């Protein structure tokens, strides 16, 4: 069904999706490489553990969209809701506001 | 303006490779899906172009049911790097969760 | 001339043309050496468009 | 090309000097007693300048030291600390305080009891 | 701390907390003007002096509901005025904190009647809103303008009448006395009631408001009301020194303030309190019961500016807290919308025109080396200077910048114009930029950084302490970071502002100390007023006073606890601490249980970094302003004598 | 160590804010509810001369700091690898300088040997600094001995010492200043301690994000810049201590900053009198 | 508890004239264990107001915030100073003449 994810490339150990796994549950987890402050500390869910709750990915909490959920049919969300995509211009008046 | 637009952390959208099926045999089964996750894609010419030009990035996640390895072209003289085509690059997302305890 | 002398009184309304960066800082001018300062930057960037 | 990098910091620094001395001339101050109103707004802008360039030039130098400190420097790190500060101690002996500060006859004043005895001159 | 949110409460909810918070703070007003009361109508010594009632003395006493004199007659007078005015402020307050729980609780029911009027349709007052109005705001805050300025022309109209009839102050053209207050009363009455009469007709439009944004609305107008705290300041300070408030701030000097906590009349040990207790011991002076509070003369004390700046300072305080919290809550609704995806579908220059993250870090550039510039030059100025007074280096006063007076052309701003002048206009200026860094990283860098659109990360939380050691640390980098540094570094322009209004020195850190020719620059600089010492000396010279004082002396201590204690969570040590207190947990667990059958099943709490940040910030400004006010409350203490050359 | 600790911490602070309480009598206490009365015992009062609570004070201030300090100092004795609470979180330490793990269980700063290092010396600058005010003669028994407000200069004839101490502890700073401001050389130390003391806190506190933030501001606006009116010139990166290395710097910078000045204190003078105040009846 | 008069059993002190020596021990302790409650009431009673405060108060709170300040000043007046120090004679100052005319005398 849901079976949210962690991108290990992306992953910064930040830890806000640990906290919002149930206490009992705690099927996200800390892998550790080496030089913390190189990045080497990762998050990782384990799927066994997990009970597809959603509190992980619900939250909006992960800042580098590492944290995915994999819809039944098969779709990866980055997030909740990612911002629709724009064409943009910085709209500069001629005679009034802003000229030019 | 640009940041704003989409995930603020993918500078080009990006587009997973979620679901690749054999039995169809012509690979036209790689359905791409952008992170946002609305528009179930295929991997058309002008896929193709954006991919080139740099506007979208393709990724492939490696827990699935596996997409096609060496049935979509891949190379494997490093650690296998697939591509669509050789002038193509899906960069594989690496997810280590059986692994790891 | 009316945007130079709207300069003079008035250097970020003169500058309205540049960018909404360039006005911000035409204005913090005005609020921090006013007139001479603020002159100037008026001064510098409309020769700069001649 | 870092000599338009050390053009503008010079060029800078000159601009600095002479708004200084401009805006001196313009504030209506009275000089001193002595001094005159050419010579002093330029000593502030020394006192200045030196001090911004003193400061960033030990920061800089401290970090390329950090940079630069391995264990070649055995013997470059200590004895320069060392003759910088023989240097330092000359330096207060020759140039800072010439003496060990005896009165204008040169009497030594040197113990509590003589203190006494001077500070309450008739 | 978030339960009374903008979203948790509707626009009904808000009208009714804020009439009921002005009607507690008309409690609190008619509480202080009782404390004001220094006889009481029935005869009897009344309430000594509290600054609380100082701050406001001055003004009660323009309005004639205080006086300035000082024979038990006519102050037996003044008493039973500000009783009877705190009457009316506490029941007009019950009245208001009425209407506040019938807003609140939405239950807009005529006692009398039972009709259940509607927020959203309502006749205003009845006929008037009809003959003005013509019907209400359907919705908008935008349609709510021009009827607030209508709302604000009429309480004019009413402080008009007020004074002109309750107060006894004819409206009368000439700004030399409080008649004037009348005049213009009426007069801000017709233009706040035109304008609103314009807005209703012709309503103004900013799109990113009106729409969700009771915090937006919030953000600005807490913004816009920042800077208004701030230009009441200084125009209470340039006033309350003009000739035309004198009779009612400078003659605080001229009377003696009982003040509590104040130096008491102390007695020996070997004292006994029976009948006129002289026997048993001696009190410290005689004339005066033992244990009272002993006069002190505002002429020493200098009340008039004590009194001035206070409430300047107050204002200023107030101020820049208002335009710290206004640009944090815009930032959360900044925030709020980027995550929505709102922010590109806004269509209005405060949005859009900072959209692009090119000009955002253009911004934020300008900003930053403008604080570079002018801290670099006004910390060069302050070190040189002391370099010089202390003659560090072989330097002497001469080679500091005396001449450097703020151009005569800006000369007008200051009585005494000496380079104290220059490094306080600069200090603020640089104090301003700082401050701004922070604040400009809030309204921009929001949701995302470039350093963070580079690095791939989004700040989503809006309060979240960290993303962890990742690229080195990302420690405080969400906005309410941003807000507490923000705070942190505004810290010292406001500093700046008290020691420039308290008499400091603040162009060199040792003016007035015996040293070298530290006490020359009133020679040198020909200076009229003698400033209080400079900026490390100046601790001193006011610890004179805040010392002979048990209850500033309190003060310094509480607030100096108070200000150490924020170490612990601002720190680095939140780890630490959550070790540790697990540590605790399990000594406190076996420790009871032997020594105790008992068992605990309790957990020491250990704050998290986002609310230690918000506790250690919290702190750090309460302690340091809390002793501000010992600084502003010792005494204006800078005399108009110069003080020869040192030799 | 905590236990006794927390002991000692409280009841000698408490002493000392009750004294300080009946000094400035706040709350209408006189100097006699203050512990006047506690003194080393007959047994121990030969370690010092003029017994009085300011004795008692310091040996309970020093045991207290002490311990203070040996509860990060048996932290890194033990808990340098696993600890109770990281191993219950199922946590592991694999270095000595880590500086944190990040925001998970709401927070991990400074559980290394090295942040436990530089919280033991920031907890031990009470102790030292406790050994100055002691030696330079400061009446470490309470904050504002000697002030003139209220009871405190009776502190001498109520607790009949032999000696006049220089100050409380907080009017110690004043007292001691007052020769320190009539040097220029002391008031240059004064100053610079300060200065690298508050400098101290732009990386001990929890900011490095916050500067590394705004470094890659400072980087592009020197980028921008040097090739706006500098005419192209684009190169340099604005370099951002660590959270390693900035508490290295801020633990560093912090104790010099205070042991800068402390250093202050012992060399103005002694300046305790051996004729105490009379009382100020 | 009763350690401390132990205490000052033992550590001969001077009692304090007119002051017992069994009592100042014993003030001296009661002050103490009194500043302990307080620290532990305001802790232990602000924790349970931060997990109790809620939107269901809205006025209470600020109208308790009301009545305790009005009870402080109350206190101020009744109980801690009583009079704006008056005068053995009972003569008001409050002028700075007076208090100069009193500095006189
Ligand atoms: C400190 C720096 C900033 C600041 C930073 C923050 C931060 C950070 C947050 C808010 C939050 C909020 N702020 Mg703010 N904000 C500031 C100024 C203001 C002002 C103003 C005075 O004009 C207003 C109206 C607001 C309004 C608000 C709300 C929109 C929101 C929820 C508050 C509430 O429910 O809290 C409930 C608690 C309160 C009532 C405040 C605490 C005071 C107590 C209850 C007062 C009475 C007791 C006593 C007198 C004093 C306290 C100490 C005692 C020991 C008990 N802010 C100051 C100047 N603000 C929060 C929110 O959710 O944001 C979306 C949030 O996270
Ligand atoms: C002077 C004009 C100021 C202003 C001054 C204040 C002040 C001051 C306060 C508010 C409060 C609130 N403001 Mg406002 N407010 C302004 C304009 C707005 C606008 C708008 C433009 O439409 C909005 C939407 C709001 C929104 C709100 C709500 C978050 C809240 C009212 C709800 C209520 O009382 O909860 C029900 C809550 C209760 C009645 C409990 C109140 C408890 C105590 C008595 C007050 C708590 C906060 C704190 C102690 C006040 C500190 C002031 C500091 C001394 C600087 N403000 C401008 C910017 N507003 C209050 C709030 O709750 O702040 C958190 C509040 O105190
Ligand atoms: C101090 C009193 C409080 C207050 C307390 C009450 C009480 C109590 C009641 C309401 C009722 C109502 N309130 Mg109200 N309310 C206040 C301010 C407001 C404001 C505002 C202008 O911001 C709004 C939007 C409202 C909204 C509303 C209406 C929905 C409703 C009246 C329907 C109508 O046709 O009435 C026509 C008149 C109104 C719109 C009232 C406008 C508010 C005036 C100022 C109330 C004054 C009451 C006071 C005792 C008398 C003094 C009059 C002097 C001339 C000063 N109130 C004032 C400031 N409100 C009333 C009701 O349900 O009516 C059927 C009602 O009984
Ligand atoms: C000027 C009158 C008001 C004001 C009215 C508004 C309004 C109205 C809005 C904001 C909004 C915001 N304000 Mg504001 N705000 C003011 C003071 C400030 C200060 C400050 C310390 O001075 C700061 C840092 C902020 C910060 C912010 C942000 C939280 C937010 C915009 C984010 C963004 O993307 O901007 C993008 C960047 C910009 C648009 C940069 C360019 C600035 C614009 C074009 C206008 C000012 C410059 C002017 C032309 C200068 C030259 C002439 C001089 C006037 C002499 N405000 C004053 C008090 N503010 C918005 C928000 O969402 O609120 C919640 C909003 O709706
Ligand atoms: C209730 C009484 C007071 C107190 C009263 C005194 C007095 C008075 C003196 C000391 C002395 C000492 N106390 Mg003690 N002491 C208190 C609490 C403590 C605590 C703690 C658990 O917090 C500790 C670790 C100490 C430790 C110490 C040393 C700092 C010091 C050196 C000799 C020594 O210990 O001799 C005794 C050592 C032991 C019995 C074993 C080790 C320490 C034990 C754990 C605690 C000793 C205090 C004990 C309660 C004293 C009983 C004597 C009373 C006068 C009846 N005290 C309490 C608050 N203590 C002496 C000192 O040097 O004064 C300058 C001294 O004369
Ligand atoms: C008055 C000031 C301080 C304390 C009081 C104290 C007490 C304390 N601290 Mg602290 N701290 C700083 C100030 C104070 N820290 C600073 C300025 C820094 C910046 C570096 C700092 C940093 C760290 C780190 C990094 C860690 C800790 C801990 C830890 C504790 C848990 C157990 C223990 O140590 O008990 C030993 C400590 C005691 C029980 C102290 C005895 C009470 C006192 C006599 C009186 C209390 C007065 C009161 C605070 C005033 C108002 C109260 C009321 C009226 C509202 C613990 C009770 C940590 C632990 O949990 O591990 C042991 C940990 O890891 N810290
Ligand atoms: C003298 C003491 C201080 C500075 C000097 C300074 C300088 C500075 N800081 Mg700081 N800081 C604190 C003290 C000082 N912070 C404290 C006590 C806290 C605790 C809350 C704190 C905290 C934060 C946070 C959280 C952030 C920052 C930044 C940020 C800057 C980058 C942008 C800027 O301000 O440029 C504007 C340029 C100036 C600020 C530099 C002009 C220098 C002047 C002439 C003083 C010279 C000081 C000394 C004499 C140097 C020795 C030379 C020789 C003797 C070896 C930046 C230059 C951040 C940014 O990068 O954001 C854009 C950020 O996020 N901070
Ligand atoms: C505390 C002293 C400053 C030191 C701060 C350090 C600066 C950052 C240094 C990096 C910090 C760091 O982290 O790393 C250190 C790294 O160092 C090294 O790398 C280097 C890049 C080579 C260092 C050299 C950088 C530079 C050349 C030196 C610094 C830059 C300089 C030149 C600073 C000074 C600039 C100036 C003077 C600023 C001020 C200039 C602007 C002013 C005054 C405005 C005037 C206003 C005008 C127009 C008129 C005014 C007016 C008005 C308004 C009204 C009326 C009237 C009448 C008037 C006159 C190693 O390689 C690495 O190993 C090591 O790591
Ligand atoms: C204004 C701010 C509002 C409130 C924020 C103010 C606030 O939160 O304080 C800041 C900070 C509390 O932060 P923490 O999250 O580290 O508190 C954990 C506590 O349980 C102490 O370990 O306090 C300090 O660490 C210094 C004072 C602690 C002194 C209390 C001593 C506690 C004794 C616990 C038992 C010790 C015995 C050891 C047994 C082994
Ligand atoms: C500008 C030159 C940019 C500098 C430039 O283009 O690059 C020169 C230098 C570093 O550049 P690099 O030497 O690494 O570039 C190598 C190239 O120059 C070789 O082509 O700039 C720095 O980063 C200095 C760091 C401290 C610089 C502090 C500057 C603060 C000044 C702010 C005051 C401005 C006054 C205006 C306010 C009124
Ligand atoms: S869905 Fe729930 S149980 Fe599964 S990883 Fe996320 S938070 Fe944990
Ligand atoms: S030190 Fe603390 S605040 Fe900084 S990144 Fe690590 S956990 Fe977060
Ligand atoms: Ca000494």
């Amino acid at each position: 069904k849901k079976h949210y994810f962690i991108i290990e490339n992306l992953c910064v150990g930040c830890g806000l999706c640990l906290d919002k796994c149930p206490p009992k549950v705690n099927a996200i987890g800390y892998k550790f490489y080496g030089d913390v402050q190189e990045g080497g500390f990762r998050c990782y869910i384990d799927q066994a553990a997990c009970i597809s709750c959603s509190a992980c990915f619900s939250g909006d909490e992960c800042p580098s969209g590492a944290l995915i959920e994999v819809l039944p049919d098969g779709e990866v969300l980055d997030f909740s809701y990612t911002p629709p995509e724009r064409l943009d211009f910085d709209l500069r008046f001629l005679h009034r506001f802003h000229r030019e | 303006s640009g940041p704003w637009s989409g995930n603020a952390v993918h500078k080009a959208e990006k587009y997973f490779i979620t679901s690749a099926k054999r039995d169809r045999d012509g690979k036209l089964q790689i359905e791409l899906v952008p992170a946002s996750g609305r528009r179930k894609l295929s991997p058309t010419p002008e896929m193709i172009r954006r991919l080139i030009d740099g506007e979208i990035e393709i990724y492939i996640l490696t827990t699935q049911p596996d997409i096609a390895i060496d049935m979509n072209k891949e190379i494997i003289d490093m650690e296998n790097r697939y591509v669509i085509d050789f002038d193509k690059r899906g960069v594989k997302w690496t997810m280590r969760e059986i692994p790891v305890f | 001339i009316r945007r130079l002398i709207l300069a003079f009184i008035l250097p970020p309304a003169a500058v309205m043309n540049k960018e909404a960066g360039t006005i911000m800082l035409t204005g913090i001018l005005t609020l921090w050496g006013w007139i001479p300062g603020v002159v100037a930057a008026l001064i510098m960037i409309s020769k700069e468009q001649s | 090309s870092n000599g338009k990098l050390i053009a503008l910091a010079v060029g800078g620094a000159v601009l600095m000097g002479a708004l200084f001395f401009s805006v001196s001339f313009l504030t209506g101050y009275i000089p001193a007693p002595n001094h005159s109103a050419i010579l002093t707004p330029l000593r502030s802008f020394m006192g200045w300048f030196l001090l911004i360039f003193c400061a960033s030039i030990i920061i800089m130098g401290l970090g390329k030291m950090s940079s630069a400190i391995s264990d070649k420097w055995f013997l470059s790190f200590p004895l320069s600390i060392f003759v910088i500060v023989m240097v330092m101690f000359l330096s207060l002996r020759v140039y800072w305080e010439k003496g060990r500060t005896t009165t204008v006859d040169g009497k030594y004043i040197r113990t509590t009891a003589e203190l006494k005895e001077f500070l309450n001159k008739p | 701390y978030q339960i009374f949110d903008t979203e948790k409460l509707d626009d009904e909810q808000v009208v009714g907390g804020h009439l009921a918070l002005l009607g507690v703070l008309g409690f609190i007003m008619g509480i202080y003007y009782i404390s004001g009361i220094q006889v009481f109508p029935w005869g009897a010594p009344g309430f000594h002096d509290n600054w609380f009632y100082l701050t406001i003395k001055p003004r009660m006493v323009s309005l004639g509901i205080d006086t300035y004199s000082t024979k038990t007659a006519d102050l037996e007078a003044a008493g039973a005025r500000l009783l009877g005015w705190a009457a009316f402020h506490f029941l007009v307050g019950s009245v208001l904190i009425f209407g506040g729980w019938r807003h609140w609780t939405h239950n807009l029911t005529n006692p009398f009647t039972g009709r259940c009027g509607n927020f959203r349709d309502f006749r205003f007052l009845g006929k008037f809103g009809d003959v003005v109005f013509n019907g209400t705001s359907a919705k908008s805050y935008k349609e709510a303008l021009g009827p607030h300025a209508v709302y604000m022309s009429l309480l004019f109209l009413g402080w008009g009448i007020v004074m002109w009839a309750i107060l006894g102050f004819a409206p009368i053209p000439d700004f030399q006395t409080i008649n004037s207050e009348t005049f213009m009363s009426f007069v801000f009455a017709v233009i706040f009631f035109a304008l609103g009469i314009y807005w209703w007709n012709n309503p103004p439009n900013a799109a990113i408001h009106l729409n969700d944004d009771m915090k937006a609305a919030f953000s600005v107008h807490l913004t816009a009301i920042g800077y208004i705290n701030i230009a009441l300041g200084c125009i209470a300070f340039v006033a309350f020194q003009q000739p035309s408030f004198a009779p009612y701030y400078k003659e605080l000097d001229k009377l003696v303030f009982y003040l509590y906590g104040e130096p008491f009349n102390r007695v020996s040990f070997n004292f006994v309190e029976q009948g006129g207790k002289v026997i048993s011991g001696a009190k410290e002076f005689a004339d005066f019961p033992a244990y009272a509070i002993l006069p002190k003369s505002g002429e020493a004390f200098g009340m008039a500016r004590v009194v001035t700046n206070l409430i300047v300072f107050n204002h200023i305080i107030c101020g820049v807290l208002y335009v710290f919290a206004g640009v944090y809550h815009g930032g959360q609704y900044l925030l709020k919308i980027q995550l929505n995806g709102m922010y590109n579908q806004i269509k209005s220059i405060w949005i859009t025109k900072g959209r692009d993250q090119e000009v955002q870090v253009k911004i934020l550039g300008t900003v930053m080396a403008l604080c570079f510039a002018t801290m670099l030059s006004v910390y060069a100025v302050i070190v040189w200077n002391t370099i010089c007074e202390l003659n560090i280096f072989g330097t002497n006063i001469t080679m500091s910048f005396y001449w450097l007076k703020p151009l005569p052309i800006f000369q007008w701003m200051f009585a005494d114009p000496s380079i104290n002048d220059w490094v306080m206009a600069h200090v603020i200026t640089a104090g301003s930029l700082f401050s701004l860094i922070a604040l400009v990283r809030i309204a921009f860098f929001a949701h995302t950084s470039p350093l963070w659109d580079d690095l791939g990360l989004k700040k989503n939380s809006y309060s979240f302490p960290c993303l962890g050691p990742v690229y080195g640390g990302t420690c405080g980098v969400s906005i309410q970071d941003q807000l507490w540094f923000a705070m942190l570094w505004g810290i010292k322009g406001l500093s700046a502002v008290c020691w420039y209004i308290d008499g400091a020195w603040i162009a060199s850190m040792m003016y007035g100390v015996p040293a070298a020719d530290a006490k020359a620059w009133d020679s040198i600089a020909h200076l009229h007023h003698h400033y209080t010492s400079g900026i490390f000396y100046y601790f001193w010279t006011e610890t004179v006073t805040i010392f002979s004082s048990s209850h500033l002396s309190t003060i310094l201590m509480i607030g100096h606890l108070v200000w150490f204690i924020s170490f612990a969570v601002w720190f680095e040590d939140r780890g630490s601490r959550l070790e540790g207190a697990d540590i605790q947990t399990r000594t406190i667990r076996w420790l009871g249980k032997k020594f105790l059958n008992r068992d605990v099943n309790f957990r020491f709490p250990v704050l998290t970094i986002s609310d230690s940040k918000l506790a250690g910030t919290f702190l750090y400004f309460g302690g340091t302003f809390m002793l501000v006010f010992l600084f502003l409350a010792n005494g204006f203490y800078q005399t108009n004598s110069p003080l020869p050359p040192p030799v």
